[PDB]
RNA sequence: UUCAUCUAGACAGCCGGACGGUGGCCAUGGAAGUCGGAAUCCGCUAAGGAGUGUGUAACAACUCACCGGCCGAAUGAACUA
RNA sequence: GCAGUCAAGCGUUCAUAGCGACAUUGCUUUUUGAUUCUUCGAUCGGCUCUUCCUAUCAUACCGAAGCAGAAUUCGGUAAGCGUUGGAUUGUUCACCCACUAAUAGGGAACGUGAGCUGGUAGACCGUCGUGAGACAGGUUAGUUUUACCCUACUGAU
């Protein structure tokens, strides 16, 4: 909920314990922590996801006012080899991170760099805050 | 969730079958019989080339 | 596991010494144990020992001793096998209690307090050799031990305790020697507390820098000085903050709380 | 705040006992044997005692946290719930439950005793003892839980009132008309039968005036009652009039109806005018000279305004409603947008481009027989939302219409048609 | 004005772009969003489903006026053909090569002026300055450089998000030549461009936007007979006690 | 004890025993239920698997997020030359099961089916059906008596057909033989259909058409003796464990006295007989008409067979069936296509699939060109040309 | 919401069409279903069902009784050996009282004995050193207060124990302070305000424990007046 | 097995009566047999409680307790095995 | 639990002895939800993998609840299918925060002793001992190695 649309499947690149980039100027530089929403439950398996997936995270590098604080938000770049259902495999330069509330609304107001097509179609406020899609 | 062998879902499917799906399933049978008969007639026509 | 050892030590003890750090005695006091000893066991004696008096001036020690002698005898002390202070006074007090307990055939003295206060070092100071293991890290004594002097006084070493008063904070628990700072995640957020507690003059005399602002900048200055930096140019703020927090407690940086 | 409805059910003592003990007998294992190790036996009975303690304290915590703190809420809600539930009884019951949450002491003590159990019989008897003391404690909670379940059901059904919002009270004598004023002005399920205390509670309604939410409050009744004796139904009205920051509409009903005389009406008004010192009052007459002297009676109060009107007509109602709202908003803003403009930078003309089609067009009446089909209904005709295949074509604009169902080739041998496709 | 919702979202940029002479919508499960526009508009103007690079986010992917329509590089040849076929020859449609592909966020426009992101120039953007339409301006809405999202516009009035200052509002209304106001949408939203689409005769927003917000929208856009923007004169203290 | 952590099983106990199949040609174990109201119709067909390929489609699927959008998909290609009818079997009902009481064969038969009956063909005198052809004399009293027996009794009728392997590039020379059920009505009319259809062919267009969901029954690609880890999907033990790490360590603490049928041991992986249902036909293409691989959108004359032919298979000079996805069996095998056993209440079996393009590039590497003309044009003139 | 809305709803519309007939039929079928639950409900549920039914029978019997019924010494001598209330109590073995405790890495020394039952040590206990203590009286099995009942007055009090005078098993146990059944203890009685002839306040009295507190955490006792 | 009812009509069913002082006294916004506290009487009777339950804001209405009419011979309760 | 009250029944061939179901009183500390929450001497826990029980955590179907709807509580049939990822060894007979539809309990070992992995010989500190040495302790380092036999199991003739 909060997202507009179905649970669609794109390959997994970002297990738990993965530091990925934030490039907006909300203040953060990095995102780490545990959790992935809509993750299964299997013995010995890591929670790892994308598809504009929402995840729990902390600022490892950034301002202290928002360090030490767990927060939800959404994957926008992955750098794994994803497949578009229209032809080719896609992949980015890097992973990218960035911050929001549980309804999908952003703490920041603009995004740097490209954002995934399916991530923007699934999350409206990301599409409004993004100037660059793909 | 509702299982595969749930009575309500199976009743709903039973109601759907008699309608829009059986018509499409029955049209194909007439089409394919009409093709089967012509594939006999063409073989007869080729037999009558001698 | 620790509090079982605490109550065992108390029940075995005839006297209970309460070791305080002269930097922060009211922080290191543990009042709940004193209340338990009041209600449960009035036949025990419950005296105070200010330790690490060599780290603070003499007038601070005198002030705290005056403030605490109103309620409990409160000796002052400095623990060292070579250069000590208060040894004879404490010996005199213990043999006083022995003379009072003339029928028991022996008298046991427990050592209670926060971690890293100097219980093992006080015992090693009384015996005048290394009897108990000692380390600047908090939890070196993990289980009790009996030690003998006079054939009539039995010292008991106890592990350290902190009550779970939730008015306390992780910062307050850090700035008392309790935790090993190697295991905490972001040691940088606590350096403002270090600046708050310590004096800029001592702090610049210790590291020999100068004139900083902004503890985040303080760390990077100290790291550029020590050559303590990563593969690239990012100065290691985490390890430097860990070292600063170890120094603060171990007494490489002088600091002290004033009394009323 | 505002609808303390999420309180789990408070079961009676015997049912709570049955629940918490059967949960222990069901979830925790039930079989041990004498030939087993004493450690196994001890762990068995310890687990039972600990689970039984945890169940009771979970239940009691759901009561304590779910219920509100009658102090520490708001004075209005506090006084209301005090006159309803007897604050003393309320606090006493909840303190009884808090002190019973004793069970922890029993569990800890008997577990620490169980550590030294040297036989199955000893351990069994200690377990039985712990659970029996728990049962005694709960048996001594028979009446407070019966009280609290009733208070739960009532406080769940209470209405959500914000004391700070734009409010208006509707006051008067019993059997006046002030309740079907609420009925007419606002959606509200209230009874209007002709006798005194037809309503025994406060009823709320909402409306929107000037793009602002207001709330009207009907209050059951007040009698003239020299005020060191009055009932909990009238003290609701009194506390509501005293606390809230509203306007207040006193309905007089100048008529032989009402089963109440005009002298008594003005007497009640003069009795309760000390509450009116800061409350923005209006009087409404719902259709001889002394009876008129009794009206300038009340006009002589400093802040007041009289109106004559009806439940017979439905426009004076809205009239007087808007008057009450305007009276309130003024000293609201007292107790408490900038549009920019160009400044003449150029002469280039700008104007709205609109085609004649929309001005010639007809609005959409959803309840006309002859109207536009609007593809919603074409969907309804062909097949529902997930089955209807819309043709993206059939809307397109071409030179020839016979070529509707054509396709453009995209790829030839190696090349793409869109790259070579120019008009020239 | 009008309120409605498709799938369940108050943000209309997920679905649509709207001008005086055409309305683009996204293809969805149901024809209810299309019917919502067909009700108020009828067959009077083109109402056109289709995606942009198989995406629904078309008001935030596209931008245009009554004279034309700009679409990005990720747009396919088929969707481009579809728009060409479904729209008249009066609207010139063009595919743009740019780094910033979200034209409906990078640009806010009307039939007489346009604001843009301050970033890269172009040959045919410097040519569009007077070729296709008229004035372009590199400006910034209280630091928010995403003008098509953080500001709605038409020929009769303009809306900006509430953290905009009076000074900047006066500076920007000079460029646009028409009155501006700062407001919120859909129960306290700063993002107005996605939450709302508006023109010279009709407004569409979400179900959650309040009655004061609708009244301001109606005022500043001249919908009801008559609302020449100082009906705020009437609804002064409503907004006071609201905010 | 109670394992401390629940987890699902490793493997499916219904696909047991995991042994070699008793025949290369999987055996159809159920045909659809007969409705005697409807015309005479074959229930199945035979084919030979020939590689895979890739297609693009325009999807009119309402409710989906590729509605009115393009989709790339894999497809399987089965070489389906016409099937020849050679016999009839009648299967009477009993309170033990179904029993065959008579089988009738045709007058003339091919060297292919004779080779199927034989095991050393190059030495034999090939005396297979001589006396049966002699029994096909003046009036065929025996033939008509057994046919009348089938009309009278026998309840349900199957037809013995064979393939035309001669047409494929396969180097086998020996045809497969199969019983395929007739699912129309009037046993008399079934027998009459077969009697009229002896020595005659049935194409695949006369059994299937586009947008039909069919089932593939085949045998799956033996790999041989394999271990636990790859045959059931178990975890691996960390490293340098005792007596190896690619196995189950043990059963736990508790003590049984036997090893169970449920504990995931080693053995054969593959050559199992499998029945995979509901695959949608995308194209029924024909050898008579070239430009099979072409499309309404493409208009590029080419057949489906890629450059250099398929790998471990030749060219498609024959009628073929294209289905989506992955069927059991490898290239150069024998698959049976059955039709669905039940009316399917999914819109997937209603949508009229339309293709835009088919990939005819080389599968013997990274193919970049669809046609040798395209390769010629891109590469340009070489040294050898002129 | 807002008040008794369902009561209003029942007044305005009313409950259902099929409400009274169904209620009557439920009340009629309850007679069958009660017996059905009796011959069914195996186990704990049947046991509880029987308990409930028996209690309900007794309640109705008493109700009917109350209905139909509602249709020599003086006052001061009314209400009226030196043997204690518990002579000859069960005998306890030394094995059942003392548990063996073993010391050393290779536990080979035992010499230590833990008392398994509840105990009274005193006011100035102060455990012995470990090398010198043999008898272990653990802190959890250490009582300071008992639950003493006066046979007269029908009253009990939570009084502090002062001493142990006589445990009938092996008077070593008296010196250890073992509170087994039949044990005689001195308890303080200043809360009761007892006074002797002369005006001297009594603050100590003998009591006999009536329970086995190794099985119950309670030490319940009876005063010896 | 014991105790009770019965052609001066039992048990079960239907039907009717089920009254009068009196809306008994306290209490309350209101409470009349039926939210509660405490009396619990007399009259006329075949019998009819200062009232067994449903119900009403209060009355109302219905109901049982009790009596009678029709029916026409056995029936009920508590216990034991 | 101890000590009591009452009384349905039982009742030396007892009316005024005794026994006694169901109910019920006192003791446990308090009356105003402030309780700062506060541990007090036990002679194991963790991997792979299978199955079973129901005393059902979730999913499925029902009943009763002042159950408006939404959510939830209690309970009936039900073991078909699932019931996680991690932090913490100054220790965990455990707890902490997250994800989740849910993060239910147990057995087949522990009714002496049985896969794989953590938790004697040397040396040091402490208590004791005249001493050799022992322990109330604590720390550290420290070589079992099948199956090729029968059966079972898995595949193959
Ligand atoms: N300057 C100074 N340092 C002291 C004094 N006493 C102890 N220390 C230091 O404090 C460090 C930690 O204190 P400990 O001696 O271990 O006291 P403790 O934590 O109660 O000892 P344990 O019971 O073994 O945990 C030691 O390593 C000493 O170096 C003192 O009197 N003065
Ligand atoms: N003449 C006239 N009588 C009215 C009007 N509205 C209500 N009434 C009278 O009011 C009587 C009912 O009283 P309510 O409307 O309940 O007023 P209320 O009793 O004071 O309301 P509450 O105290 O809240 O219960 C009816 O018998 C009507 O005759 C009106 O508009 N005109
Ligand atoms: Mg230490
Ligand atoms: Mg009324």
């Amino acid at each position: 909920n909060g997202a507009q649309g179905t649970k669609f499947r794109i390959s997994l690149g970002l297990p738990v314990g993965a530091i990925m980039n934030c490039a907006d100027n909300s203040g953060a530089r990095n995102l780490y922590i545990i959790a992935v929403k809509g993750s299964g439950s299997r013995l010995n398996r890591l929670p790892a996801a994308s598809l504009g997936d929402m995840v729990m995270a902390t600022v490892k590098k950034g301002k202290p006012e928002l360090r030490k604080k767990v927060m939800p938000a959404i994957v926008v770049r992955q750098a794994k080899s994803w497949r578009r259902r229209d032809g080719v495999f896609l992949y980015f330069e890097d992973n990218a991170g960035v911050i929001a509330n549980p309804k999908g609304e952003m703490k920041g107001s603009a995004i740097t760099g490209p954002v995934g097509k399916e991530c923007a179609d699934l999350w409206p406020r990301v599409a409004s805050n993004s100037g660059v899609v793909v | 969730a509702k299982s595969l062998r749930a009575s309500s879902h199976l009743n709903a499917k039973s109601v759907k079958r008699r309608g829009v799906f059986q018509k499409a399933v029955d049209a194909r049978e007439q089409r394919i019989s009409d093709k089967l008969k012509e594939d006999l007639l063409k073989q007869k026509l080729e037999d009558l080339k001698k | 596991r620790i509090w079982n050892e605490l109550y065992k030590v108390i029940d075995s003890s005839d006297v209970v010494i309460h070791v305080l750090d002269a930097r922060d005695p009211l922080g290191t006091r543990c009042k709940s144990v004193e209340e338990y000893m009041k209600k449960e066991t009035p036949h025990k004696h419950l005296i105070y020992v200010l330790n690490k008096c060599d780290l603070v001036p003499t007038w601070v020690a005198a002030a705290w001793v005056k403030h605490l002698s109103k309620e409990r005898p409160t000796l002052a002390f400095h623990a060292s096998i070579t250069n000590s202070f208060g040894k004879g006074s404490l010996i005199q007090l213990l043999r006083q209690f022995s003379q009072l307990h003339t029928d028991r055939k022996q008298i046991s003295v427990g050592f209670i307090g926060y971690p890293n206060t100097g219980k093992s070092s006080i015992i090693n100071t009384l015996r005048k050799k290394k009897v108990c293991q000692v380390a600047p890290i908090p939890g070196e004594t993990k289980v009790w031990q009996y030690i003998t002097l006079m054939k009539r006084i039995f010292l008991i070493d106890c592990p350290g305790i902190v009550p779970p008063s939730s008015k306390d904070s992780e910062e307050d628990i850090l700035f008392r020697g309790v935790v090993r700072v190697e295991h905490v995640t972001h040691p940088e957020q606590y350096i403002p507390g270090v600046l708050k507690r310590c004096q800029v003059k001592h702090l610049e005399r210790t590291y020999e820098i100068s004139g900083w602002k902004d503890a985040t900048e303080f760390i990077e200055i100290l790291a550029r000085k020590q050559g303590r930096l990563l593969k690239g140019g990012e100065p290691d703020e985490s390890g430097v903050s860990k070292q600063i927090l170890n120094d603060f407690n171990r007494g490489k940086i002088p600091w002290f709380v004033l009394p009323p | 705040q505002l609808s303390w409805k999420d309180i789990p059910t408070v079961a009676p003592a015997n049912d709570l006992l049955d629940i918490v003990l059967n949960r222990t007998q069901r979830k925790t294992p039930t079989v041990i044997r004498p030939g087993f190790k004493i450690t196994r036996i001890r762990a068995f009975y310890m687990r039972k005692v600990k689970y039984t303690g945890e169940g009771f304290v979970e239940k009691f915590e759901d009561i304590l946290k779910g219920f509100p703190n009658i102090n520490d809420v708001h004075p209005f809600h506090r006084d209301l719930m005090d006159t309803l539930y007897e604050k003393n009884h309320y606090k006493i019951s909840l303190a009884a439950i808090s002190r019973a949450k004793l069970v922890e002491q029993v569990a800890r003590d008997y577990v620490r005793l169980l550590k030294f159990g040297q036989s199955l019989f000893q351990c069994k008897q200690l377990k039985r003892a712990a659970l029996g003391r728990m049962a005694t404690i709960v048996k001594k909670l028979r009446d407070p839980l019966a009280y609290l379940e009733q208070v739960r059901q009532h406080i769940g059904r209470l209405p959500s009132i914000d004391p700070n919002t734009r409010t208006l009270l509707i006051c008067g004598y019993p059997n006046v008309g002030k309740s079907s004023f609420l009925r007419c002005i606002t959606k509200s399920d209230v009874d209007v039968q002709p006798y005194a205390f037809t309503t025994k509670s406060l009823y709320v309604g909402h409306f929107d005036y000037k793009y602002l939410r207001f709330q009207a409050i009907d209050t059951p009744g007040i009698l003239d009652r020299p005020t060191e004796e009055m009932n909990n139904i009238e003290m609701q009205s009194i506390y509501a009039i005293a606390h809230l920051r509203s306007c207040v509409l006193y309905f007089m009903d100048l008529s032989e109806q009402c089963g109440f005389t005009i002298e008594a009406q003005v007497k009640l008004f003069h009795s309760i005018k000390p509450l009116f010192a800061n409350k923005s009052v209006m009087v409404v007459i719902n259709t001889d000279e002394e009876r008129a002297q009794l009206l300038e009676s009340v006009k002589e109060v400093p802040g007041v305004e009289i109106m004559t009107s009806s439940c017979q007509l439905e426009e004076n109602v809205m009239e007087v409603r808007n008057k009450a709202c305007e009276k309130l908003l003024a000293s609201r803003i007292e107790n408490k947008i900038h549009v920019a403009q160009p400044q003449a930078r150029d002469d280039v003309k700008r104007t709205p481009f609109i085609p004649e089609s929309v001005k010639n067009l007809k609005k959409y009446d959803p309840e006309d027989p002859n109207r536009r089909k609007l593809a919603r209904d074409i969907e309804a005709e062909n097949g529902g939302a997930g089955v209807f295949n819309v043709n993206l074509k059939d809307k397109y604009l071409l030179e020839d219409d016979e070529w509707k169902n054509d396709i453009m080739p995209e790829i030839l041998d190696g090349k793409n048609v869109y790259d070579f496709l120019d008009p020239e | 004005a009008t309120r409605t919702q498709f799938e369940n979202s108050n943000e209309i940029g997920v679905f649509s772009k709207l001008t005086n002479t055409y309305c683009l919508v996204a293809v969805g499960g149901s024809e209810n969003f299309y019917s919502a526009f067909e009700a108020e508009l009828g067959d009077a103007i083109p109402i056109v489903h289709t995606t942009i690079a198989g995406t629904r986010i078309i008001g935030r992917m596209t931008a245009g006026n009554r004279r034309g329509l700009l679409v990005p590089t990720q747009t396919t040849d088929q969707e481009l053909q579809h728009l060409r076929n479904s729209l008249p020859d009066s609207v010139k449609i063009q595919r743009v090569e740019e780094r910033l592909s979200a034209l409906g966020n990078v640009i806010c426009c009307n039939d007489y002026v346009a604001l843009v992101h301050p970033d890269i120039d172009r040959e045919t953007e410097e040519l569009i300055s007077d070729v296709l339409g008229v004035e372009v301006f590199r400006q910034t809405i209280s630091g928010n450089i995403l003008v098509g999202s953080y500001c709605s516009l038409s020929n009769q009035g303009g809306l900006v998000h509430p953290q905009t200052s009076v000074q900047d509002q006066e500076e920007l209304s000079s460029l646009l030549q028409v009155p501006l106001v700062a407001g919120t949408v859909n129960r306290g939203s700063s993002v107005v461009g996605a939450g709302m689409v508006v023109n010279d005769y009709l407004a569409v927003t979400g179900l959650d936007t309040t009655a004061p917000e609708l009244s301001v929208i109606e005022s500043i856009f001249r919908l009801q007979d008559a609302q020449p923007e100082s009906i705020s004169g009437n609804l002064r203290d409503t907004l006071i006690e609201t905010y | 004890s109670h394992r401390k952590y629940e987890a699902p099983r490793h493997g499916h106990l219904g696909f047991l025993p995991r042994k070699r199949a008793a025949s290369i040609r999987a055996r159809v174990k159920a045909f659809p239920k007969d409705d005697r109201s409807k015309p005479v119709a074959l229930t199945s067909f035979l084919g030979y698997k020939a590689g895979m390929t890739t297609i693009v489609r325009d999807l009119d699927r309402p409710g989906s997020k590729f509605h009115k959008r393009e989709v790339v998909e894999a497809v399987t290609v089965v070489d389906t030359p016409p099937v020849v009818v050679v016999g009839v079997v009648g299967y009477v009902e009993t309170p033990r099961g179904l029993r065959s009481l008579t089988t009738v064969w045709a007058e003339h038969l091919s060297d292919e089916v004779k080779r199927r009956f034989y095991k050393n063909w190059y030495k034999s005198k090939k005396k297979a059906f001589t006396k049966y052809s002699a029994k096909y004399a003046q009036d065929g009293a025996g033939i008509e008596r057994e046919l009348a027996r089938i009309k009278k009794y026998a309840s349900v009728v199957r037809v013995l057909v064979h393939t035309q392997i001669r047409k494929t590039p396969l180097a086998q020379k020996k045809a497969h033989l199969a019983e395929i059920q007739l699912n129309g009505g009037s046993i008399s009319e079934k027998v009459d259909w077969a009697r009229e259809h002896f020595e005659k062919t049935v194409a695949v267009d006369s059994v299937f058409e586009q947008n039909e969901m069919i089932d593939a029954i085949a045998v799956t690609k033996g790999h041989g003796f394999e271990g636990v880890t790859h045959r059931w999907g178990t975890k691996k033990l960390p490293r340098k464990t005792h007596r190896g790490l690619r196995k189950v360590a043990c059963i736990g603490a508790w003590h049984p006295a036997h090893v169970m049928w449920s504990v995931a041991r080693a053995g054969q992986r593959g050559y199992h007989s499998r029945t995979s249902i509901n695959h949608k036909i995308y194209r029924v293409g024909k050898g008579d008409d070239e430009a099979n691989g072409a499309t309404s959108f493409d208009r590029t004359k080419k057949t489906i067979t890629p450059m250099g032919g398929f790998v471990h298979y030749g060219e498609i000079k024959n009628d073929f069936i294209m289905v989506k996805g992955c069927i059991p069996g490898n290239r150069k095998r024998i698959v049976t296509l059955r039709k669905s056993l039940y009316t399917n209440t999914s819109r997937k079996a209603l949508e009229e699939v339309s293709l835009k393009w088919i990939d005819t590039a080389s599968k013997f590497g990274k193919g970049r060109f669809q046609t040798p003309a395209e390769k010629h044009a891109f590469m340009g003139t070489l040294k050898k040309d002129l | 919401p807002q008040n008794d809305y369902i009561e209003r709803h029942i007044k305005q519309h009313g409950k259902r069409l099929d409400h009274e007939e169904r209620k009557r039929k439920r009340e009629a079928r309850e007679s069958h279903k009660i017996s059905e639950r009796a011959q069914k409900l195996t186990g704990w549920k049947g046991k509880q069902f029987a308990k409930k039914r028996y209690a309900e029978k007794v309640s109705m019997r008493k109700k009917i009784k109350a209905h139909e019924q509602s249709k020599a010494l003086p006052t001061y001598l009314l209400d009226r050996k030196f043997s204690v209330p518990l002579p000859k109590v069960r005998g306890i073995s030394e094995e059942e009282m003392f548990k063996v405790i073993k010391t050393g890495k290779s536990r080979s020394k035992s010499w230590k004995r833990m008392i398994t039952k509840h105990t009274f040590v005193g006011e100035g206990f102060t455990r012995r050193p470990v090398k010198m203590e043999r008898i272990i009286r653990p802190s959890a099995l250490r009582q300071k207060k008992a639950n003493v009942t006066h046979p007269e007055l029908g009253v009990t009090v939570f009084l502090p124990i002062l001493a142990v005078k006589k445990n009938p098993q092996s008077p070593m146990y008296t010196q250890l302070g073992v509170l087994t059944k039949g044990t005689i203890i001195e308890v303080n009685v200043s809360e009761l305000g007892m006074v002797t002839a002369g005006g001297k306040v009594v603050w100590g009295k003998y009591a006999q424990v009536t329970n086995e507190p190794d099985r119950d955490g309670c030490v319940n006792a009876v005063l010896l007046v």
